[PDB]
């Protein structure tokens, strides 16, 4: 099943990167500086440039031939709405294990339709879209987030919000804790990997030793990863969870930026998710801006430190 | 956006949806030849506002009532010319009420039987679903909470499409027996359509029903429209009546900023949406009331920024601003400047306290600080909702 390709999402210091509408304003920036910060980007994709040269990289017509040629296990996608959801669906059908899609925009119907295809493969995993990205900090950053802020060590963060991440990334970092890998599942209803999915790869990596989960208003993706940590991490060997749930003080019936943001239906508020998470173990932090001393608080009470 | 009942009964009919005749009118003689051309036994008028509660409001004009029933044509014009032109206040509006250019003059139809159906993206399920109910006319919330074994549901394979069995299902569940089950279950299936074909995120029918006739009818309804088809859904977008809305979130739209405005004094703004929903939370948390969320998006433009201040120091409810930006690659020390630029040009006058992170915050925040402006630099999140509580009176 698609969850097989989970294990996906740990990039590492051997992932090769392809940026599809690599030769776009955004694409040519975030390639400018992951180039600039010795990102193995190998090359790119825009339909009809191919044999081009960018940023003295190849351009390639297709995610088929440019996986041939440089051998590239994942992309990230910087392609504009009306055509973002085909250039899902192309690295898919080639097969690339990991994609990132950065826009913003996609029709919610046709993200339906790519996670239909999503569900029955597994070659492929999908984090967005509407997403910042994943780093490894140290040896992979595929998107747009700083990587200076990020110092390798003990915690894994699953995010709806890039914001937020740097906030508790800059927290973590502050306190001496460190980052085992971050992904910024991204603020879109309908989309490739949710917090389930990262908490199983946290729960099973050996180098991460506490999570941050962030979270907001709309959906039940937060309520469902409750139940899975009352499930899987509710006895021995246990990891402690920190969470924290933007939209307290948001209006019913309105969408926060996000297009997932949204109380619908009277469904989808924040307090319904801060119960659910503290019911199973998790330490909610009421505050955005104490992610990292709540944390590093349940690091001393499991004397995990020095 | 939102559609004017007229608009969303027409958009519904156009896609072989069943809805009651009518005719939409401009003027009280519009009005009476609509009424004559109906040939009804009996006639509604309803004045064309998106704010509820017509039935028992009030025209400025001195009439009571935004929607009446007559058998008359005569009546409907006389009525209608006491509508257009004319605000109608009700418990929804503002005191000043809302302009009424339009009515509906409709065919009068008996409601026999009614119950809820709407269609939407199952977050949990990945596809459409049908959700139906017998116990219609009434918040469907309610019937969850009263009746949850009244609430039922139809996947549906978004390859697939809606088929005939899922169909039959939910118009046998819902209560329609007979040649009405039928009638239902072809409805069901050309809403299912129309949800797919317009980029809703909600087609809501409430009342789904009968008349004493023997005819399924959709008596009432309401569409939710995902923002993010708007490229593809261009006239059904240009009906969007703005005029109910907030003016700044009208203005705020001009320049692709999500502004929220919320009941507080405390206003912000933050490039990103997590955040900018945390900074409104933790204004909350600290003891004060955040005036709206505004969220520039990921990255940095200073043009944004501007624009920003430009909706905010017009609002009369705010007293204190609160901004958080994070400057990626950019060097804070320009953004600071552009920031007292904005101050400056648009004239702030209320305190406003900035939270920086990024390349060269020092020198950004000594730039707000010998800006002679009331501007005030925060170290962290809580540091600024305290410092943004403590600025108003
Ligand atoms: C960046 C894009 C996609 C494209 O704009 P541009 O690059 O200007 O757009 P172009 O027009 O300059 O460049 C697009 C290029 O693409 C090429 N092309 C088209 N089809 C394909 C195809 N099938 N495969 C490959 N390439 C193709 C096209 O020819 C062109 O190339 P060419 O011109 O022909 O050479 C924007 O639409 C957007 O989506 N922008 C917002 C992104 C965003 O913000 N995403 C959320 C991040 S997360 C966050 O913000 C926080 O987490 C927040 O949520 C919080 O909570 O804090």
């Amino acid at each position: 099943s698609y969850t097989a390709s989970r294990q996906h999402l740990y990039v590492d210091k051997n992932t090769k990167i392809i940026c599809q509408g690599f030769t776009g304003k955004q694409g040519t920036f975030h390639s400018q500086q992951a180039l600039e910060y010795g990102t193995k980007l190998v090359g790119g994709t825009t339909p009809g440039k191919g044999g081009q040269t960018h940023l003295g990289l190849p351009v390639f017509n297709t995610v088929k031939e440019a996986k041939e040629q440089t051998g590239a296990t994942a992309s990230v996608i910087y392609v504009p709405p009306p055509f973002a959801a085909a250039a899902i669906n192309e690295a898919i059908e080639a097969e690339i294990p990991l994609v990132v899609c950065i826009t913003e925009g996609i029709p919610q119907q046709d993200m339906v339709r790519v996670k239909h295809k999503l569900l029955r493969q597994e070659k492929t995993r999908l984090i967005g879209p509407n997403c910042p990205g994943v780093i490894n900090p140290g040896e992979c950053k595929i998107g747009i987030m700083p990587g200076h802020i990020h110092k390798k060590g003990r915690i894994g963060i699953v995010s709806r919000s890039g914001t937020l991440t740097y906030e508790a990334v800059h927290q973590t970092t502050q306190v001496g804790l460190g980052q085992s890998l971050c992904v910024g599942i991204g603020g879109d209803p309908f989309n490739g990997t949710d917090f389930i999915d990262c908490l199983e790869i946290f729960l099973n990596d050996s180098a991460t030793e506490g999570i941050i989960l962030i979270g907001e208003i709309g959906g039940n993706a937060e309520e469902n990863a409750a139940e899975f940590l009352k499930q899987h991490n509710s006895g021995p060997n246990s990891k402690p969870v920190v969470s924290f749930i933007a939209g307290l003080t948001a209006p019913p019936g309105r969408r926060m930026g996000h297009a997932g943001a949204i109380i619908a239906g009277g469904k989808g508020g924040a307090k319904e998710k801060i119960s659910a998470l503290q019911s199973a173990g998790v330490v909610v932090s009421m505050s955005p801006a104490q992610l990292g001393t709540t944390i590093y608080k349940e690091f001393e009470k499991r004397k995990m430190l020095e | 956006m939102n559609l004017q009942e007229y608009q969303s009964k027409k958009l519904m009919s156009d896609n072989g949806v069943r809805v009651q005749r009518f005719f939409v009118a401009d003027t009280a003689n519009e009005a009476l030849e609509a009424a004559k051309r109906l040939n009804a036994k009996e006639i509604v008028l309803k004045a064309q506002i998106l704010a509820g509660g017509r039935g028992k409001g009030v025209f400025n004009s001195g009439l009571k009532g935004g929607v009446h029933l007559t058998k008359d044509p005569n009546v409907v014009g006389q009525l209608a010319k006491q509508m257009i032109g004319y605000n109608l206040a009700t418990k929804q509006t503002p005191k000043e009420g809302v302009k009424v250019n339009k009515v509906m003059v409709a065919e009068a139809l008996d409601i026999s039987r009614e119950t809820y159906l709407a269609i939407l993206m199952d977050r949990s399920c990945n596809g459409p679903v049908l959700v139906g109910s017998p116990q219609g006319g009434v918040d469907i919330e309610e019937v969850a909470a009263s009746n949850p074994e009244l609430i039922f549901k139809e996947q549906i394979d978004i390859f697939e499409g809606i088929k005939d069995s899922q169909a039959q299902r939910m118009a046998e569940n819902l209560g329609f027996v007979g040649p009405l089950k039928s009638q239902a279950a072809d409805q069901i299936t050309k809403l299912y359509n129309l949800f797919l074909k317009i980029d809703a995120t909600q087609v809501e029918v409430n009342p789904f029903g009968e008349t004493p006739e023997g005819q399924v009818v959709c008596f009432d309804a309401k569409i939710n429209f995902d923002d993010n088809a708007e490229f593809r859904q261009k006239d059904i977008f240009a009906m969007d009546d703005k005029s109910e809305n907030e003016p700044i979130e009208n203005e705020a739209a001009k320049y692709d900023l999500k502004y929220i405005g919320l009941d507080g004094n405390i206003a912000c703004f933050v490039n990103g949406a997590g955040l900018a929903m945390a900074t409104c939370d933790i204004i909350f948390l600290n003891g004060g009331k955040p005036a709206n969320f505004l969220d520039l998006g990921g990255g940095v433009k200073e043009a944004q920024v501007y624009q920003a201040f430009k909706l905010l120091t017009a609002d009369p409810k705010v007293e204190a601003i609160l901004v958080n930006i994070f400057g990626g690659i950019v060097n804070c020390a320009i953004i600071a400047n552009g920031i007292t630029k904005a101050c400056r040009e648009l004239e702030l006058k209320v305190p406003l306290v900035v939270r920086l992170e990024g390349t060269n915050v020092q020198e950004a925040q000594k730039i707000l600080n010998n800006s002679g402006l009331p501007i005030t630099s925060a170290i962290d999140l809580e540091d600024a909702a305290k410092k943004a509580v403590a600025s108003v009176a």
